[PDB]
Parts: C-alpha cells; structure tokens; sequence
RNA sequence: GAGAGGCGGCCGCCCCCUCGCCCGUCACGCACCGCACGUUCGUGGGGAACCUGGCGCUAAACCAUUCGUAGACGACCUGCU
RNA sequence: CACCCACUAAUAGGGAACGUGAGCUGGGUUUAGACCGUCGUGAGACAGGUUAGUUUUACCCUACUGAUGAUGUGUUGUUGC
RNA sequence: CCCACUGUCCCUACCUACUAUCCAGCGAAACCACAGCCAAGGGAACGGGCUUGGCGGAAUCAGCGGGGAAAGAAGACCCUG
RNA sequence: CUACGCCGCGACGAGUAGGAGGGCCGCUGCGGUGAGCCUUGAAGCCUAGGGCGCGGGCCCGGGUGGAGCCGCCGCAGGUGC
RNA sequence: ACUAAUCGAACCAUCUAGUAGCUGGUUCCCUCCGAAGUUUCCCUCAGGAUAGCUGGCGCUCUCGCAGACCCGAGCCACGCA
C-alpha cells in the first residue's frame, strides 16, 4: 500500500516478522518497525545467547575493523536479520533496505500513530504455550547494549501519557453513545436504512 | 597553423604558440590547467609567485611521488609544486600572446586565458649507463604549448 | 609450527590505534557517576605541568620498613590559576545516548576566551557572542533566557558548565584560552543548575574542586617524539648484529596464512603525542599562590612546617622550559603525562578509595628548590649568597654605584 | 508536546454567509457527436535569473609571516598597535 | 629430538606451505678444490667421516603501520554524543 | 681450553657524517592476460575473479616486507630420448 | 519456365579430432567483357550518417585526399592472423 | 687451470634451412556427417604399421509413383534386426 506501515514489535517472532517485513519492503513498500526490543526467539535464553556469543566471535582475523560488524541495538539486531533477506548486494536490495526503519521504543514521530500487528509472526500463534522463548531486548542487554534502561523509563513515559489519551478517548465514546440515546427519534430513519445493509447490526 | 578549439570570435581574440619547447609535458600540463580561465593580469602574479614559491601549482593528474603542501588548500587539493622552468616559459608564451594582443588593437586589461593546451613534443634521446655493461635510454619529454586569449569584461 | 618458546606479546593492543591524538587538551571520556546524596561540586580542573621536583616526607605506613622514617618522592607541579565559568550545556538521556539539549553563555565572556572561536584573532574583528550578550540585557531575550533554564531544569539529566584558563596569568607565549565541559555532580538538576548559574562568570579556585592528599585521575597527551621504528615503539628485540638488511626490524610480520598481515604485528609509525589517563595520582599540595597583603607574600608555596624557610615553589633560576609558577598550583605525586607547559585535565576519581595507599595523610617535611637547569646546590638566593660570600661582580657593583 | 519536541490544541477581537447536511421542486452549463496518459498529493522537490514591498547584517577561512608543547612532507600547538 | 645443571607457580603438547631466506644466518644438507676408510682393473662411487666454499631485486597492487584529505549539514568555528 | 678484553649478549640508549625526506633542474629500468579486501565451499584436491556470506567511499604521502604459490633462467635435482 | 529455374509435401537440426559441400565471402595478378567509373574528383583513410546479409562481408551519405579503380565470365597464386 | 669478458676442446666462415618419435605456433564464413584412446606385430612403452571406429564418391536393386479435378479398386517388396 502506499502509506507508511507501521508494526509494533512486541510478541513477534524475529525471524517471522522479518521474513514478512523483507517482503514487504521488495514491493516498494515503506515499513517502520518499533519496539525492537519486545521481538521474541523461540528457544529458552541461554540457547538464544550463545547463538549470538557464537557471532561475537565472527571476526576477521587480519583487521576485526573490517570484519563483521555486530549491533547490540535490538533495532540494529532486527535490521541486519531483514538485511539477511535482501538482496542487499544490489541496488534493488539497497533501494528496499532503504524503505525500512527500525526503532527501540516508539519515537515521537510514530508514537501518536496506531501500530499494526502481524499475525503470521505472533509468539502466542505460531508457538506451543509450553516452549520456551527470550526476548531481544534481554538478550542484546546481556552481550553489550547501553540502553535497555533509559528506553525502559521512557517506555513507562510513553505508556502514562497514553493511558491519558485512552481515558480521553473512552469519555468521547460514551458520550457518543449517549448521543445517540438523546437523538433517537431523529436518526432512526437513517438508522433503518444502515441496519437493511448489514452496517450497524 | 591549425589551433584547435578556435576562438569563438576571432577579433576578440589573440593566439600564441610555441614548438618542442624543452620543459617537462607532466610539469607544464599542471601549470597550464592551474591558469586557464584566469584573467591575464591574475596568471602573470600567480606564474611570479610560482618562481618565489609563494603559490603553488596543484598537481592533479601527474602526482606519482608528487610531496603535500599547505599551498594546495587554496585549490581543492593535497600535492602541489612549484615548477620554476614551465612558469617561466609560460609567462614568455603569456608575454607574446599579450604583444600579439597589442598589435591586433584591442586592450590587454580584459584578456582572459579561455584556451590553453599542452601536448607532447617528439622526444630527444639520450644514454645513461647502468651497471652490469648495459645502456638505457635518458630521453627528454618537451611539449607543444598552444593559448587563446579573449576579451571579457 | 608453535615457536619454540612463550614470550609475551609486546605492546598493549588495547591502545591500537597509535596515532597522534586528535585533540591537544585531553578529554575527559567519563566523568564521576553523579548521585544526588552528595553536595553540588565540580569534577574536573585544567593544569598546566610546571616541572617536577621532590619532597621529603614523613611515612605513615604500619607493617612496612619505612614506617615512621624519611623518604623522598618525586613530584609534579602543576600550576592551575582559578578557572571562569562561562556557559551551562544541559543534556538529555536518549536511546542513543547524551545529546547537548541546550547551551546558555553568560554576559562578558573573555578576550582570552573569546580567541578560542578564532583561528585567526589578529585579523578577527572580535564579533564572536555580541548579539548574544545583547539578550542578557532586552525583555524578550531575558524571558527566552528564563525558558531555556526552565527547560533545562525539566528535561536534562546532567548538565555541565564551559570553563576557560585564565591564559594571562601563565608565562607562557600562549593567550588563547582553554574552554572545557566539566560535569556538575551532587544534587537534583534543579539544584545543580541554581548553583552552576550564581557562579557565571565568577571565578572557581582549585581549592574548591580538589583536596589535600585525594588520589585523582591526570588527562592529557604525552610527548610527541615522532615517526619511529618498531624498537623503539614497540620494544621489541633488536636483532643480531649480522643481519643484511638492518636489526631494528621485526624479522617475521606474520606466517604465510592468513596472507595478509594482522594488526597485532609491531610495526614502524608515529610515537608519542597520544592522548592517554592515568588514574590514582595522589595530591601531596595544593599551593597558595603569590598574593599582596601588605608585601608580596611568596613563603607559603614551598614553606613546611618543618622547613619554616620564605620560599616559592619556583627553584633556584626558574622552572626549566616553562616559566615562573605565580598561581595556585597542585603538587602530584610522581611523572604525569605531558611536555612542560602542556595544559592537563584533572578528574575526581572514578573509583572508591579505600586501600591504605589512598586516604593517606601527607606531611611534607621537605621541598627541593634547587636549580634544575644543571646541577643545582642551593635551595634559595639568600643561602647561595650566605656560602659564597661576596663576589667580584658585587665588589665592582659597590665601587660604581657607592 | 524534548526520545528524533519540526507538531497539536484553547481563547479574545475583526470581517464575512445564513449558503454549504438529508429528502424534494426547478432548469441550465461545449451535449466536443463510442475510445488512451483523465482525477490528487501540489502552490511538490531542486538550480540559476528578472521584477516587486517591508524588516534587517556588515564576517570568516586558508596561504604568506611566526611559534616548537609538534614534525619525513602534509598536519598540529601557537603570536602579530 | 636427546641429556644434564639450575631456578621456578609450572618449566604442557601442538598448528599456521613440516608458519616465517626480496626478514636474517649459512652450522647442516646439496655442485665445482682436497684428504682418509671401504668398493671398483680403471675413470670413478659411497642416507661413511673431514676441511674450504658468491644467499641477488620492491619504486608496482594489496595487506598492515602511521599521515593528509574526501562525501553530507549554505560557509566557518567552538564545545560535545 | 685458560688470562685479559670488550655493546656478542642481559638491554638497549645517545651522538656524528652521508643518505633516505621535501623542493628547483634532470630523469630511467625490471615487470605488466585483465586486475587487485576477505571467510568457507566446491574446483587441476591452497581463488583476486566462481557460489554463499562478511561487506564496499574519491585523490594521495612516508614506510613495510604477509601475500601476488612476485621477478630473474624453456629446473642444473629425477625420469624419458 | 536464369529447367544450374520455379513450385509442393513430410521428417529432421548437439559437436572436439576429422572429412565433405556451398560461398553474389575477401586479397593480388593475367586473358575476355562492361561503347564500365574518374580532376564537375580514383585509390587510401576518418565518420554519434542510412542500410543489406545467419555470417564471411558489402553497398550508399559526409569529410579528407589528389590519379588512378572496379563489376561480371574464366585463369594463377608468395591469397585471409 | 689458462689459451682476447668464450675452455671437460677457443674464435671465424662454410657443409647447413644438419636431424629431432620432442615443445611451441599453424590465418575467412555458413551447412552436413562425425570419432579414438581398443586388437596383433615392432630394441615397441612420449612413436609407428595393422584391424577397428570416421568421412567422401558412388554403383546395383526393391516399394511404388497415378488418375486434368474428383476418385482404392486368400493376396500385398528384394532383404534386414
Ligand atoms: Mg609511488
Ligand atoms: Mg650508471
Ligand atoms: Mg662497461
Ligand atoms: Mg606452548
Ligand atoms: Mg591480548
Ligand atoms: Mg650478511
Ligand atoms: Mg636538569
Ligand atoms: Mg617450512
Ligand atoms: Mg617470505
Ligand atoms: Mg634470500
Ligand atoms: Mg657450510
Ligand atoms: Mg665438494
Ligand atoms: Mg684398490
Ligand atoms: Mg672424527
Ligand atoms: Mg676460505
Ligand atoms: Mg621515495
Ligand atoms: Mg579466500
Ligand atoms: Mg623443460
Ligand atoms: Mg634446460
Ligand atoms: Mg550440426
Ligand atoms: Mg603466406
Ligand atoms: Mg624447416
Ligand atoms: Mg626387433
Ligand atoms: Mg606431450
């Protein structure tokens, strides 16, 4: 689609969100993904660490300055597994590299926006209730990430001032629906015509 | 004698010319790129202060070897000289093109170097001798150096 | 095949890149972690290294077999005049880390400080901060001013304030100043931000940031000595004396794979003038300073107790390359990096001190004021004139002048 | 509203229309004679240049000289009514 | 390799073209001189012994070490992350 | 083997002359399929190119000896004729 | 209906070493032929010009050049890098 | 060892374009067909002859050819695998 997508992070599989996200940023596709440290690994913590402890150790020999570069940022972690997806050698896979933005936390630019959620790579769907599982922002703290508490503080920032907005938005609804309690006799002849065509049941 | 790129108007406009001049082609071609489109007054000074190495002479395409400066950050670049021989003959080369410029009548005050042009002369042959009983060649590398100037101002 | 004998490598890799700092005052890269239980204070200092000498103390260390005995230590003297405070830089804590919110300068900044701005301040026209100290004064600026301290105290974390030297006051051919960012630490950003703005442009000593016999941590970049081989930068072994090509080398630079060569092999370049921090170094002095009450007081610079002689820490002729030491001044223990007159940062140590080597109370018995421009053997004027007598320069002087 | 606020909201005064929203009456508009790239964001972004009113500003960098805390050369630390 | 002396916390074992000769050295091996023992009629031979016996080139690309610089925020500078 | 002697070494440092360095002038040669960052794979069983990944930022200066199974010679060792 | 011409139908199409056929592919020279071309511009060379052929190649436009050149039927090679 | 930078038989010219079962090279296009590294013999084992595998030139025959258009009017080719 040609608007922006926007994907909250929390309780999706990494590599089955990615595997949608890389997809989608091919079709020429803009995708913000956020909170990257709420992504989830199948596979209990320790295993999910020594995988990334094994990468750690990837270095060139020669000049490690040169070698692998390994980003402890979970938004970084996120980026380079869509990366692993691309095409990223050539200008089409730069081009849809570039659609593609990654974020731990939810900056002030997409936090006023409502986020979307893909099923396919959801946690509570696409694994058993009894598996184990580690999460990004855990495990990227643990090997060398810098920020896992101040993001933790303005998460909880974040989430009061959108609680107040909800309450604000809970006391709009109910007087709508008062409203239209208080302008029955007026709206039922537009309201007979909506319920014929299944819209308002 | 056929010049090439001729001047757009050729009553504007003087020329001068030298053959198998014997001054380095590398030297004279960075030299002659350094004052092209400069006004002629403005090359005279920047060709003097060349030889009191007061301004260099950014050497952009043959710089194999060529040392840093901090004259070169005027130009846009690291590795400049201060070749003495190609400025002196380009100034006498500037010095006959601005005569040239007086006999056809129109004043040397707004001349403006819009053309100049080095090319490679035949080279000269000369011998060295190396160590064990053989002989290679020490040949010069002299140039062609054609200019137009015109009137702008 | 394994080399035949273990031997360490020489050289640290973990200063690598072995390149001429970028910088020449030293930065501090980390400053003490603030906790607001403490009262506000400073966190660092700019010195400048004076000389050295050495002392004669008194050790109190139990158990060891210079207790209660007489030792001498070499010192560093670094003079430090009082810093002016000209600007406040708050920063907010992001997730990718401090960024500078807001920075607010004072009225009446500096000529000394002002020539930091310029690279050129003999053909400046001096117009650095005029519009800006305009806004101190107007009702509109002054109430965009207040806006930007309100802020400050509301979304910043740790804010830090711009100090220079005062340049005038060394006797060093250099007068452009030395501006740096140094840390407010102990309190609520409310409080350190009330503190760090009654002191704009007022003047913070060097007896306010540090202490008596406190171990802090010396930033600066030592000597630069030049492009040089692999004996001398890396010390490695010289080889024998039969060796065609030269012994000052590193014969093997690495095995046939990973054909290439690695990063950890010694190699030829640029030594010295690194910037590097050495943490724990002891303040045995925090000097006076020449003042005026009524003459010129100069006797509590390097006057012990024990001593009781009307002498300056200056020695006999003047500290060697660097000048005549009139400020305050703080007496470090041992070698600090850095050639003469080379500007140093002073930090609050990181750590806790808690070993008996820290928290140790120092009493100089003893300061050396011989000539250190050769083999000096007087420690004042007065004593060097009392030996010798008088000489035939003074005979003659006496004759013309009666 | 500071996490990348590049945004959003509320009042007071003034000038305008009782029109723009739904169901109806009433006719008209190039009705271009079957035909595509039509419709929008958008007064889009970027570069010079001309005219037009108001408010305003009058600086540095590099070279050359110097320093030697530096240095192979560049670079760096410096000084110059 | 081995063996012994001595210190030591310990004196573990290995790989990298049996790492490493435009890095060295040339003691050994492995040319031409020569001596001895054995074999061969002889020229001569001997994983038998012994002695003397030219170690060449980097200024290219990369790697690496340092040194200027370059792209972008209009120019430029300071402080910084 | 012993005495003496010493920078052969422990363990390296400093100094001097000439270079190298930068500049004015002058100015070659070797070598060159194309070229030149790596890990693994397979492959004429040790890739600069190929596959898969790591990634990749103009133009350069002084060094350097890991690579180019670097150059120098249609291997002199061994075998065949 | 150039009978060495024209037309129809069906199946088929890998290729080193190697063999064969066709070439209105190309070079040079000789015999015939084109009442051939050419100082109102030959050969040669250059060309972001127009094309033809599966291809070997060829024709034509423009420029330069300044005196010779080509097609067809045979003949003969010091005939294609 | 030395005998003109040449010595376990100098240099110069010729015989001489010495011989080589060995190494290197071997020049235009399209179309059609298309292998062998096996047998036997050789002072034969890096080579030949010989058979085999290949191509080219054919020749001897066989089924017939059809109804101008349209329309078949037990038995269905020599022989081969
Ligand atoms: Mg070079
Ligand atoms: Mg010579
Ligand atoms: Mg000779
Ligand atoms: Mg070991
Ligand atoms: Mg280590
Ligand atoms: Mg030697
Ligand atoms: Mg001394
Ligand atoms: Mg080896
Ligand atoms: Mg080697
Ligand atoms: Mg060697
Ligand atoms: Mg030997
Ligand atoms: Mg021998
Ligand atoms: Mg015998
Ligand atoms: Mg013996
Ligand atoms: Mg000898
Ligand atoms: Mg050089
Ligand atoms: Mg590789
Ligand atoms: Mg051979
Ligand atoms: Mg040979
Ligand atoms: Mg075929
Ligand atoms: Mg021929
Ligand atoms: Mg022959
Ligand atoms: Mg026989
Ligand atoms: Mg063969």
């Amino acid at each position: 689609e040609v608007q922006v997508l926007v994907l909250d992070g929390r309780g999706h599989l990494l590599g089955r969100l990615a595997a949608i996200v890389a997809k989608q940023v091919l079709l020429g596709r803009k995708v913000v993904v956020v909170r990257c440290e709420g992504i989830n690994i199948s596979g209990n913590f320790y295993r999910n660490k020594l995988k990334y402890l094994a990468f750690l150790r990837k270095r060139m020999n020669t000049n490690p300055s040169r070698g692998p570069y390994h980003f402890r940022a979970p938004s970084r972690i996120f980026w380079r597994t869509v990366r692993g997806m691309l095409p990223h050698k050539t200008k089409r896979g730069q081009a849809a590299l570039d659609r593609l933005k990654v974020f731990d936390g939810i900056p002030p630019p997409y936090d006023k926006k409502k986020r979307m959620v893909v099923p396919a790579a959801l946690k509570v769907v696409r694994l058993k209730p009894t598996r184990k599982f580690a999460y990004l922002g855990r495990l990227a703290h643990e090997v060398g990430w810098k920020y896992q508490a101040v993001t933790a503080t303005l998460e909880e920032k974040r989430k009061e001032k959108a609680k107040i907005h909800y309450r604000k938005k809970k006391q709009l609804m109910r007087l709508r629906k008062q409203a239209e309690k208080n302008v029955e006799k007026k709206i039922d002849k537009y309201t007979e015509v909506l319920k014929t065509h299944g819209l308002l049941v | 004698v056929r010049y090439s790129l001729d001047p757009e108007n050729p009553t504007k406009s003087c020329k001068s010319r030298g053959s198998n001049l014997r001054v380095h082609f590398k030297n004279t071609r960075e030299t002659a790129q350094a004052i092209k489109g400069m006004h002629i007054r403005k090359a005279t000074k920047y060709l003097k202060d060349v030889t009191l190495q007061k301004q260099c002479v950014p050497f952009r395409r043959y710089n194999g070897g060529v040392g840093r400066c901090a004259q070169a950050k005027q130009w846009g670049w690291t590795q400049g000289r201060w070749p003495k021989k190609s400025a002196e003959f380009l100034l006498h080369m500037l010095k006959n093109a601005e005569s040239n410029a007086e006999l056809k009548g129109l004043d040397v005050d707004s001349l403006v170097i819009e053309h100049i042009q080095v090319n490679k002369a035949p080279k000269m042959r000369r011998r060295t001798y190396r160590a064990h009983g053989r002989i290679n060649p020490y040949m010069s590398s002299p140039c062609h150096i054609e200019m137009i100037l015109t009137e702008k101002e | 095949s394994h080399r035949k004998f273990s031997a360490p490598r020489h050289g640290s890799l973990g200063f690598l890149p072995r390149k001429r700092s970028s910088r020449h005052r030293g930065k501090v890269k980390s400053f003490p972690k603030d906790d607001p239980s403490k009262p506000v204070h400073l966190t660092a200092f700019l010195g400048y290294k004076a000389g050295m000498t050495h002392i004669v103390r008194e050790v109190d260390r139990p158990g060891s077999k210079v207790n209660k005995k007489e030792v001498v230590e070499a010192v560093t003297i670094v003079e430090t005049p009082p810093m002016v405070v000209v600007g406040i830089v708050g920063y907010v804590e992001t997730p990718r880390g401090l960024r500078t919110f807001k920075t607010v300068f004072a009225e009446h900044i500096s000529d000394e400080c002002k020539r930091r701005f310029y690279k050129n301040w003999h053909k400046s026209k001096k117009k650095a901060f005029t519009k800006y100290c305009k806004k101190w004064q107007d009702e509109d600026g002054k109430k965009q001013l207040e806006k930007d301290f309100s802020s400050m105290k509301k979304y910043c974390q740790v804010i830090r304030v711009i100090a220079h030297t005062q340049m005038r006051l060394l006797p060093l051919r250099q007068k452009k100043a030395h501006l740096m960012e140094i840390q407010v630490n102990g309190g609520t950003v409310a409080e350190k931000l009330d503190w760090a703005r009654e002191r704009l442009e007022q003047q913070v000593p060097v007896n306010q940031v540090f202490g008596q016999d406190e171990m802090i941590d010396v930033i600066g970049v030592t000597k630069g000595k030049g492009y040089k081989g692999v004996t001398s930068r890396w010390h490695t072994k010289k080889l024998p004396r039969k060796t065609h090509r030269g012994l000052r080398k590193v014969a093997c630079i690495g095995a046939w794979h990973p054909a290439r060569v690695a990063f950890s092999v010694a190699r030829a370049g640029q030594k010295g003038y690194h910037h590097r921090t050495e943490i724990n170094k002891k303040i045995y002095k925090i000097g006076q300073g020449y003042l005026i009450k009524d003459g010129k007081l100069i006797k509590n610079n390097a006057s012990t107790d024990y001593d009781l002689s009307d002498k300056s820490i200056n020695p006999l002729g003047g500290f060697v390359h660097y000048g005549e030491v009139t400020n305050d001044f703080v007496m470090l223990k041992g070698c600090v990096v850095g050639t003469k007159k080379r500007v140093l940062t002073l930090r609050k140590s990181l750590l806790v001190q808690t070993k008996r080597r820290a928290l140790e109370k120092i009493d100089l018995k003893f300061i050396d004021t011989t000539s250190k421009f050769g083999h000096g053997r007087f420690q004042t004027m007065e004593e060097k004139k009392a030996f010798m007598g008088p000489l035939k320069k003074d005979r003659i002087a006496k004759e013309e002048g009666a």
